[PDB]
């Protein structure tokens, strides 16, 4: 059974390690999704501080890979922390070679080719992380890409991610089904932002004061976070009508 | 740290057998089904796109991928390991060829760097196998059309048609049926077309469906005119509605 | 261009009498026409009843010295406290001295 | 540490012997059958393909015979990836003994490199073996027509008729019957047809089926040629020593 | 690197890959020396198993270190070849740099001190070989045998035997060989070694190869009949 | 199972056991705590008594880093010393090319880096500690705390080993007490408190009380030891209280 | 060192050698072999720097050797030319380069002819019927391409090498105190003790 | 159990059986005393022999003029641990011009030996060392283990039935301290304090190794002869 | 498994505990220091009466004032004899003076626990190093796999060494002459060698200030055999 320790074939050609890598990733009990805007792509995940003596502002999910690139991660924070450098080695790396920008989906790909080599040099261990790469690229629009700890990586109208993930996910495909559009057709991020805390709110059947949300916004040449003042004001707008 | 796993992760069993080999085989056998087909003037690949949710922008993950523009590749198996193979393919045509010779490697030595590729991750110290078998279709000047496939042992074998994945054998039956040495390529893309209706379930059209073609030079698609030795790649990759004009006449 | 030596003057003597040595130097030094110090000492008690002096270029002589010195302390860690006679400090310092061949201490020694 | 996962690939069992060499014979014994005949005028190589199918694209297939230079050919049985790591080393050896002393590589030195190559898998690294056996068909100026095989444990051995891969114990009983040593080569390409006949787990033998190998100095005046018979050739040559 | 400590002790003191080494020796085919007064003489089993040999080109058992060395063995064939590669180099690297060829017991304890090393190195097996080397040191006519096995350890023999049923024929040659008179001829050396084999050979057909070595490299391999004029008048003088 | 038996091996519930087992190491320590104040920072940790013979004030466990940065840690003290050894490398380094001194959030990745890299591997073993630290920057006072899996966040007050439960409950007062903020002579005479407090779970030896602090008024953003007078004053304090 | 001069004739190949060492202002040695014997049938000659030429002769005497005692099998006088090119091709491009020019005479035994190559220290190799190095062609070849013939006995060639050897002592400023001759053929090396 | 087959593996109940194994070496080791006053410092050992045809075996190894220290346990891992000392404060002497602080000592140590519990392959030293020095802040004495802890003390004992002589020091503390500018009565205390360790055996001329260093006292060793004063 | 460098229990190193069992199973070898000189006798044991004894070598010179006895895995002391070579043949070179005897031991000893995963496993083999330098006069010392070295009087070691050891303990006093030494090693080899001991199957050595170190011919070594036969019938 040492099959199951390291990153080698069992005999139905599974790897034990990577799927048990996958479990690893709902460990912090948070919940992310994502959807795009015409000029936006905003992304949200529950915020959850249990301890008084925690200084609150420093607890976070959500990384400012580059001035364009956002990414959220799903799973514990050690990894989450070491994916993160490593994103953002890669593209201030890629920007000096190759003289411009390093692309949402370039970056994903290039995460996850380093993935897939843990789940196949024996050595390393993958990751027990899932990231969320978000922009709005120069040439794509906004984009959505995820990776995962099997080195897999797709292009995404909008996604979700974390224990409770299949009912935002289908929530959200309602919607889709219904504008029969690949987007939230709205002017302002702010009300795009607004989509999301509301679809989450009815998916999850919970409701959000302005602590409980972490919030990513991707503009053309820039992603930001919101500040927990800026989410009050997306909420009030929300209760309101 | 270092690497401290120099030893082979991979040997023979008493029975004689390389059971990593075998058990990335059953990781091949339960991907989705593709296939490759050979005509006079062509070759033909073709596989599924089995989306893994419907937010997921399936053209964003590209199964079919040309490795050179005479010279392309399509799965079965995990994606991940494709995914990095055919970063390697490509830049191994460069390398140990292109860089050498001043053009583009004939098919049989592309696959036959690849299967090295493949054959080393199932000796050397500290890896398992590939976990996927290719089919790699091309066209070279000498050697004409041909179609190649190859397992996670390494080893790569000739064919005039043939399928990998969950519905291969019923595929290969299929294929032995249709197939002649005068099939046109059109005819080739219909029996691809038909070939693969039988291992989908769902939804069967141009969005769901990945099919590329080695045929003729594609002059439009070299970006530039004036070189008249030049006369484009032959791989392409057909469009939604190209498949789509071809499922009525299915 | 860097030229890594120089020169420090100095003039140093040893003789050998019966059932005594002595060893003896002027603690000037200089560079050029100036006076650095007219007091630099310049023959040393490196122990075992063993007196150094490796005049010339001042800053290898400071560094063979220190070596020696060294490699009397470690003679007496690794060989019980042994006294180091004469002859073997000489033989030591041979090795020192040809270790440098193609980057010479640019000294003249006397023990 | 990592020491829990190491198979330990190069250490003897309490008999003495190799266990990894010991299973890798294990699975030579399943490859198909690759024949050797010596004869004064020439060697034959003959082999047969596993199992085929009517799709596969045989006249550009090469799975058992392999050139090595224009004077030394190769039968292979085992694992085909394997074999082409091997080959490839094998050609390179002979290339550099043809720069440095402006004469073809001898047969025998060759081999014995090769063979070195395997042995040192054997003893350190950590590795697995190489599931192949060789026999090699060669000439040189000094020997003359000779024929070896080598396997995983890198040792190797000079033969008059000799096979590797499945049922070599019935391919070498019958070899050793009909076998003589004023043999020619029109002679050994049919013993080895037959032996191919009669051992096969197939239901009958047909050029689809084989690969084929002559080396001769039917090639104009004191030099050799190889001919690597193409499908038709094996079709024709199998009617004509009537087994189809 | 691969560093895995492969040869390591026991509880009870023993090193079981060096003593499965010795394992693989006992099952190779049977290898004896002799010396006579003014030569020595190296005998080989050939296993029969294996007609449609050819015998021209087939690897010899026993193989010239220096024109004045002879080396054979029993055990692996294909670690063997390492082993007499490594002898040969060194012995022209003597040459080079002393201006001398290898005495016997220099040539012996270096090949005996190839096989300690891969004891007690890191990733690696140790030789599952065990040698005869044979010869004249330069300018000497005393003949020389010496022994080696996988452990390292080496030592001289007035007579030896190695490999599969050496049990036998070392009985034979310690009731059959007299150190106050050694076979004093060629003839009566070649005629001991012969009989030696003869106890547990078969055939003494092409089974028995027979190496010569006389002082001043003179070496040469006996062919099938003048073995085959031993194998006869051995056993016409045995129905008695 | 054996899934415990290797570092790096995810278990079939996500988990890296070999991580775990050094928590228990960790918990096995004596008490360390740290409290953020208006403008600094004050780490204090409890020394036990092991004997008559151990000199007084002599076997000293808080630990500087640069001149900015104070460490304390629970667990195996060795692996401690190894990890501010290294967060003294990276804080050289981080001056040496940037010039400013290192900044408090990055000095915190950086162990949580080095402390994350040694739970990717078989061939090493995690770290045996839970360690606090923290001090002024350009941005004010930080405070963190860093686990054996490499997981850190900043805290308003933090505290590890055996006593942690009851320091924890102490600094949850403090923070609802005073949500304007404590002046870091409060947080020297708190700290020395809730380390007496803490020290119930440990009351078999008695111990040793050992006090730094970081603070803008109080030490000019240098870290320094609490001695003498100030130290005395903290002791007493803290002896009336749990009087 | 100085003088070095090969002929093959009919049934043989010459080398002719000088004898002297020379360490600038004296002459330390008038008997000096500049030669090695590679194998039975084949010899080398050899001139260029001091220490080089019989480190480079001895380091090829060796390698050969190993090659003889591996294969039980004397190479070809063609074969073991173009291992030595190779040799000095590899060096000429090193750190420090062998300054080592080279003749080899050799009896091919398969073809039963004699064989003459010479190489210089680039690895630059030719087949000729006779040849020198340095300076010692620029007084010979004319007397060579006069009276060489490819039918002559060894004694004929000795006696055209004599008149080579005459041309030298007279008109060379360097007195190199004669040549040792050697002589390559069917029945393996000897030496002619009296020239 | 499972857990003690390398040094890179934590036990369910986080503890370290490698190194907890190491320490077992040190307490079947001989005993050795070490003690100070404010003056000097002194190191007091048991010498073991192997037979009586057999020499003691030396327990004291000098690091410097100023410093020196105890083994018990795996000789050679000592011998290794000391030449590491005898360069460092080598090291600081030659490019520092610098005595090397006896507590900068013992935080060295303590590093060397904790890389040896972090990593595969390796193992942990077998050894404990007592190391009494004279610096710039007067006289020392520090207790090393190979699990890397180092711990500065008035006075202790490691190695077989080394409880006796700590327990007595425990008493004496408040004597021992105090015996400044006198060398023979802080070894006398120290020659008492081992004592308290002793038994079938007593104090011999071959057996007895004591150690001392101080104010103007070059570390010195005295072994044989030497010792019978104390005896 | 488990590491090659792993400690048990107790404390101890598997792999030298080990190592040491081996050491157990090697033929006998013995020294004894007088203020005249120190001996050194092994017990050669030829597996078979073929084998020429002569060519058994358990004795070597290490230098002219060291020689040097092993016992065990014979074939691992040729790497030790050889360091123990260069050792002190470096030392003169450095120093133009003889390496001290104790110097010599404590080089050689630095080698045993430089074994892990430097070499695989420990040495399998004990060695008895003698000889004189001007500071400590004849010396002789045990050295161990372990690292460990230590001063003997006298001392035996391999199969017979504690029934030996005994012996040694009663015979040796301060007063012996080189004679009396050399007739004790006989007499103790005698008593713990399975075979009869002579000339061919026992070898004696012995160095002294004067004369350095001397393998004894089989001739010499036969008178003594008849002297101590001849003194043990006359009580």
């Amino acid at each position: 059974g040492y099959d199951r320790h390291i990153t080698i074939f069992s005999p139905e050609g599974r790897l034990y390690q990577v799927e048990y890598a996958f479990k690893a990733t709902n460990q912090t009990n948070i919940n992310s999704l994502a959807v795009r805007g015409k000029d936006c792509t905003v992304v949200i995940s529950q915020k959850k501080v249990p301890d008084k003596l925690l200084d609150p502002t420093t607890v976070s999910y959500i990384f400012c890979i580059s001035r364009t690139i956002g990414m959220v991660v799903n799973g514990p924070i050690p990894d989450a922390r070491n994916a993160a450098l490593r994103a953002k080695a890669e593209a201030a790396e890629f920007r000096y070679k190759y003289g411009y920008d390093m692309p949402c989906d370039v970056l994903a790909k290039r995460m996850a080719n380093l993935s897939q080599i843990y789940t196949q040099r024996a050595y390393m261990r993958p990751l027990g992380v899932i990231l969320t790469f978000v922009s709005v690229d120069e040439e794509l629009g906004p984009s959505i890409y995820k990776t995962d700890p099997a080195g897999y990586y797709v292009g995404y109208k909008a996604t979700a991610t974390g224990p409770k993930q299949q009912e935002i996910t289908t929530n959200l495909e309602n919607h889709f089904k219904k504008s029969k559009i690949d987007h939230i057709n709205e002017e302002s991020w702010e009300k795009v932002v607004e989509f999301a805390i509301t679809h989450m709110i009815d998916a999850l059947g919970t409701e959000f004061s302005k602590n409980d949300l972490e919030v990513g916004v991707a503009t053309k040449d820039k992603f930001f976070t919101l500040s927990a003042e800026n989410i009050e004001e997306r909420l009030v707008a929300i209760a309101e009508q | 740290m270092t690497d401290r796993y120099s030893f082979s992760l991979t040997t023979f069993s008493p029975s004689g057998k390389l059971g990593q080999i075998d058990y990335a085989l059953t990781a091949v056998k339960q991907g989705v089904t593709s296939l490759g087909i050979k005509a006079t003037n062509g070759v033909v690949i073709a596989t599924e796109k089995k989306s893994s949710s419907p937010l997921a922008m399936s053209e964003t993950l590209s199964k079919v991928s040309l490795l050179t523009p005479d010279i392309g590749a399509v799965y079965s198996g995990m994606g991940p390991d494709y995914r990095v193979l055919v970063d390697k393919s490509r830049k191994v045509a460069h390398t140990s060829y292109k860089r050498i010779y001043g053009e583009y490697p004939p098919t049989k030595l592309l696959v036959s760097e690849v299967a090295k590729i493949m054959q080393e991750a199932t000796q050397s110290g500290g890896v398992r196998p590939f976990g996927v078998s290719l089919l790699i279709a091309g066209h070279d000047e000498f050697n004409g059309f041909s179609l190649y496939q190859v397992d996670p042992s390494g080893s790569y074998f000739p064919w005039k048609a043939t399928a990998i994945g969950k519905g291969s054998v019923a595929a290969k039956t299929f294929l032995e049926k249709r197939w002649n040495d005068e099939l046109e390529l059109e005819d080739a893309i219909h029996i691809a077309l038909l070939t693969l209706k039988e291992s989908v379930e769902g939804e069967f059209n141009g969005d769901t469906i990945e099919l590329a073609i080695i045929g003729d030079e594609n002059p439009d698609l070299l970006g530039y005119t004036g070189i008249p030795t030049d006369k484009g790649p032959r791989f392409r990759k057909l469009t939604s509605q190209e498949i789509n004009d071809r499922l009525e006449a299915l | 261009q860097f030229n890594p030596y120089g020169d420090n003057g100095g003039t140093i003597l040893g003789i050998a009498g019966e059932d005594f040595a002595v060893l003896a130097g002027d603690t000037r030094n200089i560079t050029d026409y100036s006076i650095n110090s007219r007091y630099e000492p310049k023959v040393f008690d490196c122990g075992d009843n063993i007196v150094m002096s490796a005049n010339g270029f001042a800053a290898d002589g400071d560094a063979l010295v220190k070596r020696f010195k060294n490699s009397v302390k470690w003679y007496h860690f690794d060989h019980n406290d042994k006294k180091l006679s004469i002859n073997s400090a000489a033989r030591n310092i041979q090795h020192l001295l040809y270790g440098k061949r193609f980057f010479p201490y640019y000294v003249h020694t006397i023990i | 540490g990592s020491r829990r996962y190491d198979s330990r690939t190069t250490i003897f069992s309490p008999e003495g012997r190799l266990y990894q060499v010991e299973y890798a014979l294990e699975s030579i014994s399943h490859a198909g059958t690759a024949i050797g005949i010596m004869a004064s005028d020439g060697i034959v190589l003959a082999a047969e393909r596993k199992v085929t199918s009517t799709l596969l694209e045989q006249d550009t297939s090469t799975e058992k015979l392999y050139k090595l230079n224009d004077k030394i050919a190769v039968a292979v049985a085992g694992l085909t990836a394997d074999a082409e790591i091997l080959i490839n080393t094998a050609r390179i050896h002979a290339q550099n003994y043809l720069k440095t002393y402006n004469e073809d590589i001898p047969v025998e030195i060759l081999v014995r490199r090769l063979s070195d190559i395997k042995q040192g898998y054997t003893q350190h690294g950590g590795l697995r073996p190489f599931g192949v056996s060789f026999i090699y068909a060669g000439y040189d100026d000094r020997y003359g027509y000779q024929l070896y095989t080598s396997n995983p444990s890198g040792n190797y051995t000079g033969w008059k008729a000799i096979s590797v891969g499945a049922n070599t114990s019935a391919a070498q009983t019958l070899l050793q019957m009909d076998y003589k040593d004023d043999m020619k080569v029109d002679d050994a390409i049919e013993l080895a047809l037959k032996t191919l006949s009669k051992t096969t787990d197939s239901s009958a033998l047909t050029y689809d089926r084989l690969e084929f190998a002559t080396i001769r100095k039917g090639a104009n005046d004191g030099e050799v040629y190889q001919k690597i018979f193409k499908p038709q050739e094996i079709k024709d040559i199998l009617v004509k020593t009537g087994i189809t | 690197g691969y560093d895995r400590a492969l040869s390591i002790f026991s509880p009870d003191g023993h090193i079981f890959q060096v003593e499965y080494a010795l394992e693989a020796v006992k099952r190779g085919t049977c290898a004896v020396g002799v010396k006579g007064k003014n030569c020595v003489v190296l005998g080989c089993e050939r296993r029969s198993t294996l007609k449609l040999q050819d015998t021209r080109i087939t690897p010899s058992k026993v193989s010239k270190i220096d024109s004045h060395v002879v080396l054979s063995f029993s055990g692996l064939n294909a670690d063997s070849r390492i082993l007499i590669e490594k002898a040969r180099v060194e012995a022209q690297s003597h040459r080079l740099t002393l201006e001398d060829p290898v005495t016997v017991e220099y040539l012996t304890r270096y090949v005996a001190g190839v096989q300690q090393r891969y004891t007690q190195s890191g990733g690696v097996r140790p030789f599952g070989v065990s040698t005869l080397i044979a010869g004249f040191d330069p300018r000497d006519d005393e003949p020389k045998l010496y022994q080696t096995e996988p452990s390292g350890i080496y030592s001289s023999w007035s007579a030896q035997t190695i490999g599969r049923n050496s049990k036998t024929v070392r009985e034979f040659l310690e009731k059959n060989y007299d150190r106050k008179e050694p076979p004093a001829t060629v003839e009566e050396c070649v005629k001991l070694t012969v009989r030696s084999l003869l106890e547990v050979v078969q055939t003494g057909a092409k089974n028995i190869e027979i190496t010569v070595v006389k002082p001043d490299s003179d070496i040469v391999a006996l062919s099938s009949e003048e073995i085959n004029q031993y194998v006869t008048q051995i056993e016409q003088e045995k129905q008695e | 199972t054996g899934y415990d038996l290797s570092n790096s091996v995810f278990s079939p519930d996500g988990r890296n056991f070999q991580v775990e087992y050094a928590v228990k190491a960790v918990e096995n320590g004596t008490t360390s705590i740290g409290i953020k104040c208006n403008d600094g920072v004050v780490f204090a940790v409890e020394k036990l008594i092991t004997s008559k013979l151990l000199v007084p004030q002599k076997n000293v466990k808080i630990q500087v880093v640069d001149r900015h940065i104070g460490c304390v840690y629970s667990g195996l003290i060795p692996d401690g010393r190894h990890l501010v050894n290294r967060g003294r490398e990276e804080a050289a380094s981080f001056k040496k090319l940037y010039k400013t001194p290192i900044p408090i959030p990055a000095f915190a990745d950086r162990l949580g880096q080095y402390v994350q890299a040694h739970t990717l591997y078989n061939s090493v073993r995690p770290f045996g500690v839970s360690t606090i630290f923290g001090g002024v920057d350009k941005n004010g006072a930080h405070l963190y705390m860093l686990e054996p899996s490499g997981s850190y966040w900043g805290y308003k007050g933090a505290a590890t080993g055996k006593g942690r439960q009851s320091a924890k409950a102490e600094l949850e007062k403090l923070v609802d007490h005073h949500p304007e903020g404590l002046s870091a002579r409060e947080a020297v005479k708190q700290a020395a408190k809730i380390i007496y407090l803490a020290h119930e779970d440990n009351k078999e030896k008695d111990f040793e009380l050992e006090i730094s602090w970081c603070s803008l008024s109080e030490t000019n953003g240098l870290h320094k030891f609490v001695k003498g007078d100030l130290l005395q004053e903290a002791i007493d304090f803290a002896q009336k209280e749990i009087n | 060192m100085d003088i070095i001069l090969g002929i093959r004739v009919q049934d043989s190949v010459i080398l002719a050698s000088s004898k002297a060492v020379t360490r600038g202002i004296s002459v330390l040695k008038d008997s000096d072999d500049k030669t090695r014997q590679l194998s039975p049938h084949t010899l080398m000659s050899f001139a260029g720097e001091a220490g080089d030429t019989v480190q480079f002769a001895e380091y090829i005497q060796a390698n050969i050797q190993l090659y003889s005692i591996r294969e039980d099998y004397e190479l070809s006088p063609q074969a073991v030319s173009s291992f030595v090119r190779q040799e000095l091709a590899k060096s000429i491009r090193s750190r420090r380069p062998y300054q080592v020019n080279v003749l080899i005479g050799g009896y091919d035994k398969k073809k039963n002819k004699p064989e003459l190559y010479q190489i210089d220290y680039l690895g630059t190799k030719v087949e000729l019927p006779y040849g020198a190095h340095g300076y010692s062609g620029f007084y010979t070849f004319s007397l060579l391409d006069h009276h060489y013939r490819p039918d002559m006995t060894t004694e004929e060639g000795l006696d055209l090498l004599k008149l080579c050897v005459q041309e030298l002592e007279k008109r060379m400023p360097m007195d190199f105190k004669g040549v040792i001759v050697k002589i390559v053929d069917k029945d393996g090396i000897r030496q002619v003790d009296d020239f | 159990n499972n857990y003690d087959g390398d040094t890179v593996t934590f036990s369910p109940t986080g503890r370290l059986f490698q190194v907890e194994y190491a320490l077992e070496a040190i307490k079947q080791g001989s005993v050795t005393v070490g003690l100070r006053s404010n003056t000097h410092a002194v190191l007091v050992a048991l010498k073991r022999n192997a037979d009586e045809l057999s020499s003691y075996q030396k327990k004291i190894i000098k690091c410097d003029e100023h410093m020196g220290l105890s083994l018990a346990g795996l000789a050679p891992d000592a011998r290794v641990l000391s030449n590491y000392l005898r360069q460092q404060c080598n090291y600081s002497s030659l490019v520092f011009n610098r005595k090397l602080a006896v507590e900068r000592a013992g935080h060295l140590l303590c590093d060397k030996a904790q890389k040896n519990t972090q990593s595969y392959g390796g193992r942990p030293y077998g050894v404990g060392l007592l190391i009494i020095g004279y610096d710039k802040s007067g006289a020392h004495l520090l207790e090393f283990q190979p699990s890397g802890n180092v711990t500065e003390l008035y006075g202790t004992a490691i190695g077989a039935r080394s409880q006796g002589a700590k327990t007595y020091l425990e008493r004496t503390l408040d004597t021992f301290i105090k015996i400044d500018g006198n060398p023979d009565e802080l070894i006398k205390a120290g020659v008492e304090a081992i004592s308290q360790s002793l038994r079938d055996e007593s104090l011999t001329v071959d057996n007895l190794s004591i150690a001392i260093v101080g104010k103007d006292t070059p570390f010195t060793i005295y072994d044989g002869e030497a010792v019978a004063k104390y005896i | 498994d488990r590491g090659v460098s792993t400690f048990s229990p107790e404390g101890r190193l598997f792999q030298v505990e080990y190592s040491l069992e081996a050491i157990k199973l090697g033929s006998t070898a013995i020294g004894i220091a007088t203020k005249e000189g120190v001996v050194l006798g092994v017990e050669k044991r030829a597996t078979s009466p073929l084998l020429e004894s002569d060519s058994i070598e358990k004795i070597v010179e290490i230098d002219r004032h060291i020689g040097c006895a092993m016992s065990g895995l014979t074939a691992d002391a040729r790497s030790m004899i050889e360091h123990a070579r260069t050792a002190a043949v470096t030392h003169n070179l450095y120093y133009d003076e003889d390496i001290n005897v104790e110097s010599l031991t404590q080089s050689v000893c630095d080698l045993a626990l430089r074994f892990g995963e430097l070499m695989s496993r420990p040495f399998g083999v004990a060695l008895l190093i003698a000889g004189h330098d001007a500071d400590d006069g004849y010396q002789l010392f045990h050295a161990e796999p372990s690292g460990t070295f230590y001063r003997y009087n006298a001392k035996a070691i391999g199969s017979g060494s504690e029934g030996a050891q005994a012996e040694l303990l009663n015979e040796w006093h301060s007063s012996l002459t080189l004679k009396e030494a050399e007739l004790l090693v006989l007499k103790i080899l005698k008593q713990v060698m399975e075979e009869k001991l002579d000339e061919n199957n026992a070898q004696l050595s012995c160095i002294t200030k004067q004369d350095g170190f001397k393998i004894y011919d089989n001739e010499k070594t036969a008178e003594l055999i008849k002297e101590l036969k001849e003194k043990e019938a006359a009580e």
